[PDB]
């Protein structure tokens, strides 16, 4: 049974996601234009930078996240940003053609697009498998917003200080998710759903690690990192 | 350190 506290938590995370994820994608008109050997770097860099801002505005609203010091807040958002971007992007992802469809042909991103941003199959293939496996879980929006929150507030992020507090916040969220699945997700969809969602957090750690390797290699050449944004440089490095 | 992140965090 969902406590009043637990229904509260879900209500706040849902509203937080609604206030930070525009499914009309109206702001995409502001990005440097897509061009279809690193011709998608400006556009995708801008997409990413915008998406870091949204993911921060979500994080702030996670009940308890604000009780963390500003230095723990920063550690959690730097390590998780690319993972929450990959998560939250499942919403525009479509298995119809293994692409992210943000509203129009211009803003429909496939394998070739990501490779024209400096990435290789070593990232892209596992990224597509992840998106596919996440879609097949068929999460309730309540589950989706809980997983993003659980992702941000992970006590194992290198650099964390008050791990105990991060863990207590995260536990409150994990417990809410486990109880939500039990009370509101009907079988068979719910079979081992919690363990499948935690698996997706492990897939994201390995995606984060490969994304970091190739980002570092892309951004080594000052000519490429000229095309990023200042927020992207600050959050992802150099 | 992370002034842009710090600022978005209020
Ligand atoms: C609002 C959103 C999300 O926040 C961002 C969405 C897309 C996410 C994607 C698909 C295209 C390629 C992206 C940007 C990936 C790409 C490897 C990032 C490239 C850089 C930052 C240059 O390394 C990360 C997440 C991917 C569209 C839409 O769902």
């Amino acid at each position: 049974k969902l406590s009043e506290e637990q229904q509260h938590i879900i209500a706040i995370l849902l509203d937080a996601h609604h206030k930070t994820y525009d499914p009309t994608y109206a702001d995409f008109r502001d990005f440097r234009p897509p061009v279809r050997p690193l011709s998608m770097l400006p556009h995708l860099a801008d997409l990413v930078s915008y998406s870091i801002q949204k993911v921060i505005g979500f994080a702030k609203m996670i009940p308890g996240f604000r009780d963390l010091t500003s230095d723990d807040q920063i550690v959690l958002l730097k390590s998780s940003a690319i993972e929450v971007i990959m998560l939250r992007s499942n919403q525009s992802f479509t298995m119809d053609d293994m692409s992210w469809d943000c509203g129009s042909q211009d803003y429909k991103y496939d394998v070739t697009d990501v490779s024209k941003a400096g990435h290789t199959l070593e990232l892209i293939e596992p990224l597509i498998k992840f998106q596919v496996g996440l879609k097949k879980l068929n999460l309730h929006e309540e589950e989706h917003v809980l997983l993003m929150a659980i992702c941000i507030v992970s006590p194992d992020r290198p650099g964390v200080q008050d791990a105990k507090l991060v863990e207590a916040i995260q536990d409150r969220l994990s417990n809410t998710l486990q109880t939500y699945i039990r009370c509101r997700h009907p079988p068979p969809g719910s079979h081992q759903l919690y363990a499948k969602m935690i698996q997706k957090l492990a897939d994201l750690r390995s995606l984060n690690e490969e994304h970091s390797k190739q980002y570092r290699s892309l951004s080594f050449q000052p000519e490429n990192s000229m095309k990023l944004t200042p927020l992207v440089l600050e959050v992802f490095g150099n | 350190n992370h002034p842009m992140l710090m600022n978005l965090l209020k």
